[PDB]
RNA sequence: ACGACCAGGGCUACACACGUGCUACAAUGGCGCAUACAAAGAGAAGCGACCUCGCGAGAGCAAGCGGACCUCAUAAAGUGCGUCGUAGUCCGGAUUGGAGUCUGCAACUCGACUCCAUGAAGUCGGAAUCGCUAGUAAUCGUGGAUCAGAAUGCCACGGUG
RNA sequence: UCCUCCUAAAGAGUAACGGAGGAGCACGAAGGUUGGCUAAUCCUGGUCGGACAUCAGGAGGUUAGUGCAAUGGCAUAAGCC
């Protein structure tokens, strides 16, 4: 809760003053985390669906939720019903304390790290980024790998805009460009 | 959260190069030595010096003189 | 390459042409069979017909081309394909 | 183990693990353990934390990974918007050096494409 | 003009096919250090010590030599120690980028060499086919002609065998 | 032989070698109940990942769904856990 209480101390009041908001509620305010890996793979075998989401569980504390296909579509070689993919959903202090590892660890271990982008907001204020390999979190060892994966992280907050997002984590320091 | 189906998430000290000192709650269980923090990443000032383009009228004139 | 102590080589008819094209300050087509020549950063700006062989194609000359040759603008094998 | 952003092999000795490296050969990396006044023999393995800093900074001494593979690839685009023989001998795939495209350009060409 | 002069280009192109070769796919080996034993040749618009600088190719000054006198020129494989420990590897070196040297009016097309980085294919080769009977094959280096420069070719030489 | 729509003339019914389609089962849960939930499609952003897997938001508002044909129904859901 490192980062949420700089978020209830200085960003608020930061964001307050740089946008003149009426309310103190009318700020931005992030909610949720979700941590998706699509492992379009695991048709082959259970297996490698069941170390992702033994991957994804050791660096976010919580036993993934396990997704399944919404549709059966054949270019895909799926029917509906399938286990697909796995995610996980991060609220409150755990949220807060994977974020702060985020930004503090991993994205310094990655590879040619030169920025992110600002162009990745959905144009209502939630942002979403990818990355291409587990090793950067130092949850992972190195040797106990099986296969590199990547994930998706989608940080859902409750900026109306674009720009009110980008500026909530800019207001958390966060690597754009 | 339920009680026993997530794993240990436990709050542990990662040092570091840059001797930055922050606890976290993780599941690694022992203790942590880093290599690069934000704070001492090269994003504000070393990855500005590594584009590096350099002239090609200067190496020109650098290579000899007239 | 060249040596740098022989530094770089231009023809002196060349650098002549360079020298009032220069003066003038005018941009008409040099045509020259100096393929040898290595740019020089008072180039700049000029179109030159290097030879090829064949013809005289046009150069425009940049910033980027000064530590080049001319020869290297003008390719003498034209090539297609067999089908 | 974790050197300018990659992992490095513990199991083998220095300059190997170093030559790991994109940018360092055996070469800079016997001036790299010169410079840090590591022996070559020993592994990464029994190494100092403090040791395998010093290799850090002095891998940062050089260009790397990222840069190397960033200035590699603006000096092929330089050919490339130019327009000159190594940039057209660039993207038609063919050798660049002035070697036979009549046999034996197959590195550079790939595999045979029969005539069909 | 089917004759003659000059510049530039080309003889080096490239979907492909063949011949002859070179280097390899390693552990009877690669690397690093130390160290032993050759023959036969060339040299004046030439061979070019020593010394100094340079990581290096090389540069400077510069003796000696038309040469059983001096130079090219330290032979390498070998042996000794350490090392890698079976991996596409510390094998392999292609390719490509950058920085350079020398020759030569001039190295873009289109030279050789050096340094740093890069690290393809390749893990012994289908049907088929070649050479060789002893100092032979195999393997290891050396020199010369041509030549400003430019050989894995050619012609010769000895080592192990 | 049986089912659905039209012909069929606003109750029912109504013929032709009239126009169009199906059935001769399935399910021990695909039944009962309690509790809860709400689609299709498209847009943007996002690792492998692509027109199309999974993820997040928005439009939309049932254009979806109903074990199977069609018709009538279905949000209090009869639809989905
Ligand atoms: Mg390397
Ligand atoms: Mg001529
Ligand atoms: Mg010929
Ligand atoms: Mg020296
Ligand atoms: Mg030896
Ligand atoms: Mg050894
Ligand atoms: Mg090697
Ligand atoms: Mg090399
Ligand atoms: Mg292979
Ligand atoms: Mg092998
Ligand atoms: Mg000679
Ligand atoms: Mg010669
Ligand atoms: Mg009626
Ligand atoms: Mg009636
Ligand atoms: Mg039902
Ligand atoms: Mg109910
Ligand atoms: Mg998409
Ligand atoms: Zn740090």
């Amino acid at each position: 809760a490192k980062l949420h209480d700089y978020y209830k101390d200085e960003v608020v009041k930061k964001l307050m003053t740089e946008f003149n908001y009426n309310s103190v509620m009318q700020v931005p305010r992030v909610e949720k985390i979700t941590l998706n890996m699509g492992v379009g793979e695991a048709i082959a075998d259970k297996k490698l669906l069941d170390n992702a989401a033994a991957d994804l569980a050791a660096i976010s504390g919580q036993k993934p939720l396990i997704t399944k296909a919404r549709k059966s579509v054949a270019g895909f070689k799926i029917r509906q019903g399938y286990p697909i993919g796995c995610k996980v959903t991060l609220r409150g202090e755990r949220m807060w304390e994977f974020f702060e590892r985020l930004i503090t660890i991993a994205v310094p271990r990655i590879r040619d790290f030169r920025g992110l982008s600002a162009k990745s907001f959905d144009g209502r204020g939630n942002y979403s980024m990818g990355v291409r390999e587990q090793i950067i979190f130092p949850e992972i060892d190195y040797d106990k790998v099986d296969r590199v994966r990547g994930l998706d992280i989608t940080i859902t907050t409750t900026a109306k805009s674009d720009e009110e997002g980008r500026a909530l984590l800019a207001a958390f320091d966060f690597p754009f460009r | 959260m339920k009680k026993d189906i997530h794993p240990k998430y436990e709050e542990i000290t990662a040092s570091c190069s840059c001797g930055n000192v922050m606890k976290i709650r993780s599941t690694v269980g022992h203790d942590l030595n880093l290599d690069v923090c934000s704070k001492c990443h090269p994003f504000f000032t070393g990855k500005q010096r590594d584009v590096a383009t350099g002239g090609r009228v200067d190496r020109f004139n650098k290579r000899f003189n007239i | 390459p060249r040596s740098l102590k022989k530094g770089p080589f231009i023809d002196l008819h060349l650098l002549k042409k360079v020298e009032k094209a220069v003066e003038s300050g005018d941009k008409k087509p040099l045509r020259t069979w100096s393929r040898r020549s290595t740019i020089f950063p008072n180039m700049i700006g000029l179109t030159i017909a290097v030879h090829n062989g064949r013809q005289h194609v046009p150069v425009f000359v940049t910033d980027e081309m000064v530590g080049h040759k001319l020869g290297e603008f003008a390719p003498t094998r034209t090539y297609r394909g067999h089908a | 183990a974790r050197i300018a952003g990659i992992n490095i092999p513990d199991h083998k000795h220095a300059v190997i693990a170093l030559t790991s490296i994109y940018g360092v050969g055996k070469t800079r990396s016997k001036a790299i353990l010169a410079a840090a006044g590591i022996a070559e023999d020993v592994k990464i393995s029994e190494l100092s934390e403090g040791q395998i800093d010093t290799l850090r900074d002095e891998v940062a001494k050089f260009v790397v990974e990222g840069d190397l593979r960033r200035e590699i690839s603006m000096s092929i685009k330089r050919l490339m918007d130019l327009g000159c023989y190594r940039g057209l001998r660039h993207r038609r795939g063919l050798p660049v050096r002035g070697q036979r495209t009549k046999t034996n350009a197959r590195t550079r060409k790939g595999p045979r494409k029969p005539i069909k």
